[PDB]
RNA sequence: CGCGACCUCAGAUCAGACGUGGCGACCCGCUGAAUUUAAGCAUAUUAGUCAGCGGAGGAGAAGAAACUAACCAGGAUUCCCUCAGUAACGGCGAGUGAACAGGGAAGAGCCCAGCGCCGAAUCCCCGCCCCGCGGCGGGGCGCGGGACAUGUGGCGUACGGAAGACCCGCUCCCCGGCGCCGCUCGUGGGGGGCCCAAGUCCUUCUGAUCGAGGCCCAGCCCGUGGACGGUGUGAGGCCGGUAGCGGCCCCCGGCGCGCCGGGCCCGGGUCUUCCCGGAGUCGGGUUGCUUGGGAAUGCAGCCCAAAGCGGGUGGUAAACUCCAUCUAAGGCUAAAUACCGGCACGAGACCGAUAGUCAACAAGUACCGUAAGGGAAAGUUGAAAAGAACUUUGAAGAGAGAGUUCAAGAGGGCGUGAAACCGUUAAGAGGUAAACGGGUGGGGUCCGCGCAGUCCGCCCGGAGGAUUCAACCCGGCGGCGGGUCCGGCCGUGUCGGCGGCCCGGCGGAUCUUUCCCGCGCGGGGGACCGUCCCCCGACCGGCGACCGGCCGCCGCCGGGCGCAUUUCCA
RNA sequence: ACCCACCCGACCCGUCUUGAAACACGGACCAAGGAGUCUAACACGUGCGCGAGUCGGGGGCUCGCACGAAAGCCGCCGUGGCGCAAUGAAGGUGAAGGCCGGCGCGCUCGCCGGCCGAGGUGGGAUCCCGAGGCCUCUCCAGUCCGCCGAGGGCGCACCACCGGCCCGUCUCGCCCGCCGCGCCGGGGAGGUGGAGCACGAGCGCACGUGUUAGGACCCGAAAGAUGGUGAACUAUGCCUGGGC
RNA sequence: CGAAAGACUAAUCGAACCAUCUAGUAGCUGGUUCCCUCCGAAGUUUCCCUCAGGAUAGCUGGCGCUCUCGCACACGCAGUUU
RNA sequence: CGGCUCGCUGGCGUGAGCCGGGCGUGGAAUGGAGUGCCUAGUGGGCCACUUUUGGUAAGCAGAACUGGCGCUGCGGGAUGA
RNA sequence: GGAGCGUCGGGCCCAUACCCGGCCGUCGCCGGCAGUCGAGAGUGGACGGGAGCGGCGGGGGCGGCGCGCGCGCGCGCCCGCCCCCGGAGCCCCGCGGACGCUACGCCGCGACGAGUAGGAGGGCCGCUGCGGUGAGCCUUGAAGCCUAGGGCGCGGGCCCGGGUGGAGCCGCCGCAGGUGCAGAUCUUGGUGGUAGUAGCAAAUAUUCAAACGAGAACUUUGAAGGCCGAAGUGGAGAAGGGUU
RNA sequence: AAGCAUCGCGAAGGCCCGCGGCGGGUGUUGACGCGAUGUGAUUUCUGCCCAGUGCUCUGAAUGUCAAAGUGAAGAAAUUCA
RNA sequence: GAAUGGAUGAACGAGAUUCCCACUGUCCCUACCUACUAUCCAGCGAAACCACAGCCAAGGGAACGGGCUUGGCGGAAUCAG
RNA sequence: CACGAUCCUUCUGACCUUUUGGGUUUUAAGCAGGAGGUGUCAGAAAAGUUACCACAGGGAUAACUGGCUUGUGGCGGCCAAG
RNA sequence: UGUUCACCCACUAAUAGGGAACGUGAGCUGGGUUUAGACCGUCGUGAGACAGGUUAGUUUUACCCUACUGAUGAUGUGUUGU
C-alpha cells in the first residue's frame, strides 16, 4: 500500500529473476584473460599492427551523430579500384575491405581512396623467401624496423576547420533565419496541395476550351 | 552497517516496532500498486493527479535521434570559444566579429534566453529561435543556417 | 519359350563400415502448467517459466543482409555498456516491454544448383609391387570390377562471371616421407623425476620446548629463501618445503634448416561478344498459438496460389504514384560468449561437529516403505600405549593395594566436563504451599585488621651526629630569548629589468600556409596571448624559514671557595 | 553476598483484550539452536568530494597478483547517464525588460540611434553612516581611544503581494516580411491552462529512516498443477486347483 | 471396481500414494532476544465488494531552520476575562 | 495631509492603484514566537457528572459535553479499571 | 451514659501531594572559561597652554549626575619629583598566566523527572571476524568451568582473589555481521515429579526325590498328578522366512 | 432378485471406449440378440391430465439462421444486396 | 393414492411394534458361595498429565477463586478406597 | 432532492494535427464538447447445495450455566365499589 | 408417555412446593434430541430442505492433588503400661 507521496513505481520481479542473477566476480579474471590472449595474438602476428588490418574512415547515420566520424567495417571497392589495389590481395596486406559498401558521395570517397595511399606508402611488404623479388621492401626498411604498431593504424580523429574572423556583410545582416526557415518548413508542407490546385486549374483552363 | 541499523535497538521489546493490536502481517493493503480505483484511490489522485487513462497519439516506431536537437541558450553562448576569442575583439579595430559555430560544441538549436554582451558575432546552427535572432542582429551579428 | 537388357523390388550368419545406451552445469528443437499477483475472478499475470519428450558439443546456437536507415548515411554473427523501464502492449488495471543509432570485446570470410564450356576430363572398391604404417596414406602398375550422362569433376556464384583480342609485368605455392639444427616467455613451452641457505650455539624454565636471557650491528647465522606444514608447547636456521633467467635427467609438443618423393605452367589491368539465380515457395485468405509489435512481430494447420525492369522490406488498413534498400524459397565458417555436471588446481573479513553439504566417522550407510521413494545418529585417552605386571576378596561383573603417566581429580564412548536432576557430608530452619519486595536483628562463611592504627607530608625551633657545597667568581660545553635585522641565507605582496622569453615549458577554435617536412589536410617550426622562471635594487609582512657574531638569562661539567654557609640522618 | 527470624508489603508470567490472578489460551525442568535479512527502485535527511557541471561504468594500458582477483593511470574523461529548459496530443514553438533620443501622426501601434541592464511594494539577521552624550585631579584648548547611541541608509536568505517573459488555448484587432505573394510566413492587445523562466545547484560516493517488489520478520492451511508407484489388502471379471 | 454403503483401491478415499512446481497464498492464531535516557498517542474523518483490512485527514516523534531578547532599553500569540 | 495613474465608473464626480511627506505604547492577565521537511503507532474502545434517543428495564443499545480508565503507580473507599 | 443516628467543637493519625535540604539525570540560560576587574555601572587615556584649595556653589529631593580615603602629595627643598611589578606584594593587577583547558573538556545558575503502542539519543554494555595498534598478556599456566571470597557500576555488565583446567587469548581506534531469548501446542538433546506406582490375571496343574552346578520355584532324569483328546497342543508340506 | 413395463438398433447399425489409427469393447454376437431405463414374486388392479418441461415425428408450404459461394457500387480496403 | 406403482398376501425375517401363557433375582430386597483379580511380599517395572500449587464461607473481581479482602482456621510421613 | 469516473462506443466541431522516405486520395489515430452506465449510485462481469464435508480464525458472534433486568410468569400488600 | 409436564387407578396422615452449574454421564443409562445408512409426506427442475413423522446407529481415562470414608502414625508428658 502506498503512503503519502512517491512515484507509483514498476519493479519487475515477478519472474523468478534469482535463478538468472549473472554475478560478475569474472571480471578481472575475464579481463586479464582477454589481455594475455591479446598479447598472444600480437606475439604470432610478428612485425603486423596488433590492431589488426586498416580500416576506413565513415560518418555515422542519424541527424544526431551525422558530425562524428568512426573507423568503418572496411574499404569499398571503388575505393579499392581507385587506389589500384586488387581487392583479393587487399586482403593479405592488411587492408579491411567490405564489399556491401555503396558509396553515395565522392567526398567520402576520395578520402577513404587518400588512406588507402597513404597506408601503402608507409607499410612494409616483406618479401616472401629471405631471397628478395619484387614489390618486397628494402633490407634497410626492415631491419630498422620490425616493429609492430601499437593502437589502431594510422588512428582517425574527428577534426574542426577553424573559420577565421569574418567581417559581416550587410546581406548576412539583412538574413531573417527564424522567418527563413518558418517559410521552409511551410512550402514542404504546402508543396503537395499547391501542385494539386495547379494541376486542377491548368485543367480547368484546358475544360474551357473545349 | 547493521551496528548502526534500528533492529539492534528494538531487540527485547515484543513487537519489533510493529504494534500489538494490529501487527505486521505480509500484505494488508494488496501487492504493490493494488487499489488505485478501488480502496487506495485517494492517495492515488492526490499524489499522481492523471494516472488513470488515456491520453494523445500512439506512435509506433519511435527513434529518439530523429527528434535530436540539443539547444544552447546565448546566456552561455561565448562560453563555447576559447576567452581569448572574445578578447581578441573588443580589440582589433577592424570590426571583425569572430565566428561561433554551435553545431561543432554540440547544440544544434539557439534559444535565446539572457542578455548577449554588445560584441558582434557570426552564430553559425541548425536552427534559431525568433527572439535568439533578433538579440543577435542588435549586438550586431548574423545568424548563419547550416544544414 | 527360351535367352538377353534395364526398372522396381526381395533374401543372405554375403565383404566392409556405421547407428543403438549413458552423462546432462552450460547449448539446440519441441511440449507446457498451476500455485501466485490483480487485495474477488474469467482476459491478463505467474511464463514460453517448473515438470514432460527429443538431440549435441567443448562449447552449442547464430552468421556473411530479400539488414539498418531516411543520414553529409551505416554494413555478417555473438558479447558488454548504453539506448530504456523508453516506443509499444495491457479488464490502458495489475502489470509487461523491445529495436536502431553511439561506444567498446572480437573480427574472417566462403561454397553450390543453375547458366555455360571442357572425349566423365570424376568417384568407389578390387589385385600386384616400393615406401609409410598405434589418427590406413602416398607412388607406380593391371582390358580387374562397379558408380555415373535421370550428370561426377575443373573453371564459376551476384563483391558480378565467362569467353575473346591486344597494354603491362614476371614465374613459389602445396603436401607424403626421411633427416638435422637452435629445447622455443614468467620470465626453459607442456608433462614426469631427483636435487640445491642458515643455530639443534650458550645458559636457564619444562613431562617434553619450537619458550625466556645472551652471542663482534636486536643480539650469532641465511635471507632472490621471515609462505605453509611437520616434529613431546609458540621454530627464517630440526625435517619437508619456500626463493631463484637455480641445476641435472627423461619424455612430448611446437616452431627453424637440409634431402628425397610427388603434385603445380597456377597473373593483372584495358576494349569487345556473350551469361546470369533456388515453387506447392513467395504472396493472399484463415483459424490457433506467440510477440512490445498495435486493421495480424513471428511460427502453424487448412484453402487459394504467383511473378520476372520481378520479388521483399520501408512499424496504421487500402488505391495511385515517385524514391530508397536489399535479393528470399540451397549450404559451410574460427573469435570475443555460456558453464551449480566432469578431471585437476588456487583462494576466502564463510561455517567450526544441533554449524558447514544429507554426509568431518565403514553415508546415500544403517533403518523404513510392496514400490515410487524416504533417510539418520555418530569427531577428540595420551607426547608416547607407557592401555594398569603382580598380590588379594569374589562364580563373575566388580573392588582394595601395587604400578605407568606431569596427570588416570586423562582408565579404551577416556580433553575440558556447565545446567536440569540425584546421592551424600556440613550448617541452619520447619503447623497457614513455596518463593518474593522493604526494613532490622541473630548466626555463619571468609576478608581486612591491631598483639597502639594513633596515619603521613611541608616549613620551622631546639638538642645530637654527617659529609660536601651552594652564594661568589674563573675555564669549558649546551640551551633559550632579543633586538642593531648588524652581516649573510630565507620567502610573501608590490614595483624595475622584458631580464628567463629562442639558453622556460605546456595550453589555446589567437595568428601566419612569407617558413620547413609529409601528403586543401596532418606533423613540425615561426609569431601572438595565457600561464610557469633568472638578475639586481627599493618598500613592506621580518613571517617558527634559517645561519653567523654580539648581548642578556638559564642549565650541566670542571676548577677553585673548609665552614655562623651545605645538604644528609635520626 | 549464605542461612534463619520477625514486622509491613506482596495473586503468575507471556499474550490478545474496553477489561486477566482468572473458571481465557501457551508454559513439567535444563542446555544448545531460534525470527525485521539481503538485492533492486524510489523519496527525504545527514557526511564527504567536485561544482554548471559531475560521473564511472563498460573497455583499455601497467604483472608471474604473495598481499591483487586489489592499487594506479586513460584526447577512452566522456559514447553515454543525470544535470544545465520548458510547453504542447501533435505539426511545432521555446523564457527581456527598461529607459533615453530620433524617425513613422508617439496612434499606450510600426521603424531607426544611445544608455542601463534581470523589475517593484512591505517585512527582513546583518553591515554602513552617525547628532549627541559620558568622563579625564583644576580653566580652557585639543588630536587619540572607546562605551553607548537618538536618527538615517544599503539591504542577504526567506515570506506575502504586484508587475514581466516562455509554451498551450481562447477572444479582439491592426500592421509587417519575400527567390518562391500563398488556404505562405511574422508579429500586437486582453484573458486563461502549464509538473515553466525571473544570475545556476547539480553530479558522484557513503550512512540513516520510511515505502514497495522479491521466500522478504519467523512458523502455519483447506487447495491447485506436472510427472511417476501401487489391486501383497480390498472391489469386480476370467483361468487352473482344493473344500463342504 | 462397486447385488450401490460414496463402498472399496496396501491401518489413507465425497478423489490413493511418492517427488517436484513449493519457502504455494493468508485482510487470520502464535512468537519476535541487552541497559539507561527523553518525548509520547489512537480507537474519530472522508473513500473503499468497506464492517477482524486498507486509504486519507487527525493525534506522535525526529531533523531542523527563520527570528525574538535580561547583555536597563520587546513584538506577536492564547480551550481566559473585560 | 499633498500629488500622480486608469482602456473601469461618470453632468462635474466615483472607486481603485500608485508615489511623497506628517504624526507612536491605544482594555485586563499570561506567555519567547514563526516556519518547513521525513514520520511511526492508531483507525475493536470503554467509564462518570450533566444533557439525551430507543426500551418495562439492564452491569442493554445509541448521541452531546467535559473529565477519567485504556498508557497510571501512590493515600482513602475492607475488597475493586 | 455508643463503638448508633442528626448537629458542632478542640486535639491528634499519614500519601509517591505541599514546604526545606541532600544526591542522580534531562531541559534551558544569545550561560561562563583559550586567561581579566568588576557587581543597580553610569567611561578610560593622551597631550597642550593657563592656573589652584580649587572644584560643576543644579530637588524636604527625600535620590539615582556627582561627593567626602586625599585632587597636591610625602619626600628631595618658593622650585623638582608625583619614578620601574623580573618586583605593587597582591581582592585586581590590562607585563605573563589554572591545581582547571581529553574545548566532543572543564565550570556555574534556574527549572523539571508517570508511561502501553510508537519514536529518537547515548551505552568505557555484550557476542563473533577483519585493518590498525597496545616493544599487550600466556606452560612461572590462555580459553572455558566452578566459587557462603573482595569490589565497582542506576543498569546492560565488569574487574580482581581462590579452585579446576591445560594452549591460546585480550585492551584501544576503525570496519563488518548468520550479534544478545522465557515464551512460538517452537527445534534437537538431556532430566524430574508422577512411582518403586499402574502393572507382569484369557485358555483347569502342579507335587516329591535326585543330578549338575558358586547359585535352582523355572534346567535335566526318575516317580506321581493333570491337560491337548486324532476338526490335536500329534505326524507332514505349500507360501513366507533364510541358517532359524 | 425373478416377474412386469417401456425405449434405441437390420451392422457405413444401437450403445460405449480411445490421444491417434482401414484402432478397440459388446461381438467366437444378429432382435427368443445387444444395448438404455423404470417397477419389483404371486393374486387383483393400474382412473383422468399432452396446458408446462422433456423426448420424438414432418418439412420448400416457411419467419429467422454462419462461413464460403454469387451479384453491386467503389480507385481499393469495401459496403450493400 | 395407483409400475413417482395402489390394494393385497401364504411362506420367510439375528427387521419395527402390542398383548397373553409359561418362565424367571428384572423387581419387592437383598443375601451367601466359587474362580481370577484388586490386597501384602520377592524380582521386574512403564505412561498420560504437570505456570506455581492444592482446607473452607462470604466479598468484590472478566458478573461461579487455591492464591486477593474479611472471617473460619492450620500439626510430620503415609495405606486401602 | 431529482443523479454517474477511467476504458470502450457514438455524434458534433476546425480549409486543425498525425497516419512515419516523400506526395495525392479513402481509412484510421488525435484535440475539444455532448450522448450510450455502472441505484452495491467514487463505478467486479457472476446461481444453488453439502447431514459426506474441510482449513484459517472468532467468545469482535449464536445454541447451556452464571451475571444484570423482570416486561411476562409466580407470590404478596394498600384502597374499598361490590 | 423418551419425556419435563400431563392424566388416570390405588393406598394414605399427607400423597405441598422448590434450590444446589435448570445438583448429579472418569456415577449409570442412552428411550430422546443431534453425523454418517434408509423410508414416508410436504417443498425444491435438481443437488437437497423440513422445532414434519419413522427405524438403525462406538457413551474413553484416576495410579496425581484435594474432599469424604475408614487405616497406621505424628509432637508433647523422662520411659513405659493403667
Ligand atoms: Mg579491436
Ligand atoms: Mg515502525
Ligand atoms: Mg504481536
Ligand atoms: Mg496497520
Ligand atoms: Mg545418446
Ligand atoms: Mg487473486
Ligand atoms: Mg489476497
Ligand atoms: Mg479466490
Ligand atoms: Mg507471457
Ligand atoms: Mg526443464
Ligand atoms: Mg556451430
Ligand atoms: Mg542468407
Ligand atoms: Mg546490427
Ligand atoms: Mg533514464
Ligand atoms: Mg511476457
Ligand atoms: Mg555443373
Ligand atoms: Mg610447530
Ligand atoms: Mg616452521
Ligand atoms: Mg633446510
Ligand atoms: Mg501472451
Ligand atoms: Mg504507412
Ligand atoms: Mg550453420
Ligand atoms: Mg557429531
Ligand atoms: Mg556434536
Ligand atoms: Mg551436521
Ligand atoms: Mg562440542
Ligand atoms: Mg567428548
Ligand atoms: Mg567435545
Ligand atoms: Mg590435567
Ligand atoms: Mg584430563
Ligand atoms: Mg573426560
Ligand atoms: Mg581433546
Ligand atoms: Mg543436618
Ligand atoms: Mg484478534
Ligand atoms: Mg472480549
Ligand atoms: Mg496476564
Ligand atoms: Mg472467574
Ligand atoms: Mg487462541
Ligand atoms: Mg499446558
Ligand atoms: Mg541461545
Ligand atoms: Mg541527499
Ligand atoms: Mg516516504
Ligand atoms: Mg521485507
Ligand atoms: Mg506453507
Ligand atoms: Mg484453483
Ligand atoms: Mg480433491
Ligand atoms: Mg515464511
Ligand atoms: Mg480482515
Ligand atoms: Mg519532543
Ligand atoms: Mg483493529
Ligand atoms: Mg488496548
Ligand atoms: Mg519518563
Ligand atoms: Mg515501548
Ligand atoms: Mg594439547
Ligand atoms: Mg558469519
Ligand atoms: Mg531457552
Ligand atoms: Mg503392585
Ligand atoms: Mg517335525
Ligand atoms: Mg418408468
Ligand atoms: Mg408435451
Ligand atoms: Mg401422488
Ligand atoms: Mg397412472
Ligand atoms: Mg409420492
Ligand atoms: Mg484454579
Ligand atoms: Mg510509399
Ligand atoms: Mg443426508
Ligand atoms: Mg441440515
Ligand atoms: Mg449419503
Ligand atoms: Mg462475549
Ligand atoms: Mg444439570
Ligand atoms: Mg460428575
Ligand atoms: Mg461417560
Ligand atoms: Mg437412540
Ligand atoms: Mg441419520
Ligand atoms: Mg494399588
Amino acid at each position: 500500500a502506498p503512503s503519502r507521496n512517491g512515484m507509483i513505481l514498476k519493479p519487475h520481479f515477478h519472474k523468478d529473476w534469482q535463478r538468472r542473477v549473472a554475478t560478475w566476480f569474472n571480471q578481472p579474471a575475464r579481463k586479464i584473460r582477454r589481455r594475455k590472449a591479446r598479447q598472444a595474438r600480437a606475439r604470432r602476428i610478428a612485425p603486423r599492427p596488433a590492431s589488426g588490418p586498416l580500416r576506413p574512415i565513415v560518418r555515422c547515420p542519424t541527424v544526431r551523430y551525422h558530425t562524428k566520424v568512426r573507423a568503418g567495417r572496411g574499404f569499398s571497392l571503388e575505393e579499392l579500384r581507385v587506389a589500384g589495389i586488387h581487392k583479393k590481395v587487399a586482403r593479405t596486406i592488411g587492408i579491411s575491405v567490405d564489399p556491401r559498401r555503396r558509396n553515395k558521395s565522392t567526398e567520402s570517397l576520395q578520402a577513404n581512396v587518400q588512406r588507402l595511399k597513404e597506408y601503402r606508402s608507409k607499410l612494409v611488404l616483406f618479401p616472401r623467401k629471405p631471397s628478395a623479388p619484387k614489390k618486397g621492401d628494402s633490407s634497410a626498411e626492415e631491419l630498422k624496423l620490425a616493429t609492430q604498431l601499437t593502437g589502431p593504424v594510422m588512428p582517425i580523429r574527428n577534426v574542426f576547420k577553424k573559420e577565421k574572423a569574418r567581417v559581416i556583410t550587410e546581406e548576412e545582416k539583412n538574413f531573417k533565419a527564424f522567418a527563413s526557415l518558418r517559410m521552409a518548413r511551410a512550402n514542404a508542407r504546402l508543396f503537395g496541395i499547391r501542385a494539386k490546385r495547379a494541376k486542377e486549374a491548368a485543367e480547368q483552363d484546358v475544360e474551357k476550351k473545349k | 552497517p547493521s551496528r548502526l541499523r534500528k533492529t539492534r535497538k528494538l531487540r527485547g521489546h515484543v513487537s519489533h516496532g510493529h504494534g500489538r493490536i494490529g501487527k505486521h502481517r505480509k500484505h494488508p493493503g494488496g501487492r504493490g500498486n493494488a487499489g488505485g480505483m478501488h480502496h487506495h484511490r485517494i492517495n492515488f489522485d492526490k499524489y499522481h493527479p492523471g494516472y488513470f487513462g488515456k491520453v494523445g497519439m500512439r506512435h509506433y516506431h519511435l527513434k529518439r535521434n530523429q527528434s535530436f536537437c540539443p539547444t544552447v541558450n546565448l546566456d552561455k553562448l561565448w562560453t563555447l570559444v576559447s576567452e581569448q576569442t572574445r578578447v581578441n575583439a573588443a580589440k582589433n579595430k577592424t570590426g571583425a566579429a569572430p565566428i561561433i559555430d554551435v553545431v561543432r560544441s554540440g547544440y544544434y538549436k539557439v534559444l535565446g534566453k539572457g542578455k548577449l554582451p554588445k560584441q558582434p558575432v557570426i552564430v553559425k546552427a541548425k536552427f534559431f529561435s525568433r527572439r535568439a535572432e533578433e538579440k543577435i542582429k542588435g549586438v550586431g551579428g548574423a545568424c548563419v543556417l547550416v544544414a
